[PDB]
């Protein structure tokens, strides 16, 4: 369940941030594959 | 990853498998007597442990 939160109106961040839930309990990473940026992000060793 | 792990209802995994029972049981009784009386329970039986 992601959402995006951008840097500044209030909360400077330092190029902002991709906010995500997970129901999964296993101890994974998330990949937030973007094909027409053709970049992802990844989320390594992630919290459940 | 305890808290991740959970267990099919009746295995030897579960807390309340009769192997946790053992486990507790020797846990505990094992104590009963000194480590060197004849009734010591690992010199009755050492293959207990």
């Amino acid at each position: 369940y992601p959402v995006y939160q951008y840097s500044g109106n209030t909360s400077g961040l330092n190029q902002g941030r991709l906010l995500f839930h997970r129901d999964t309990t296993y101890p994974s990473k998330v990949e937030a594959w973007i094909p027409g940026a053709k970049r992802s992000l990844t989320n390594q060793n992630a919290a459940i | 990853g305890r808290a991740s792990q959970y267990v099919a209802p009746g295995t030897v995994s579960s807390m309340f498998s009769p192997a946790a029972y053992l486990t507790e049981l020797y846990r505990e009784a094992r104590n009963l007597h000194a480590s060197d009386s004849v009734y010591y329970l690992d010199t009755r039986r050492p293959d207990l442990k």
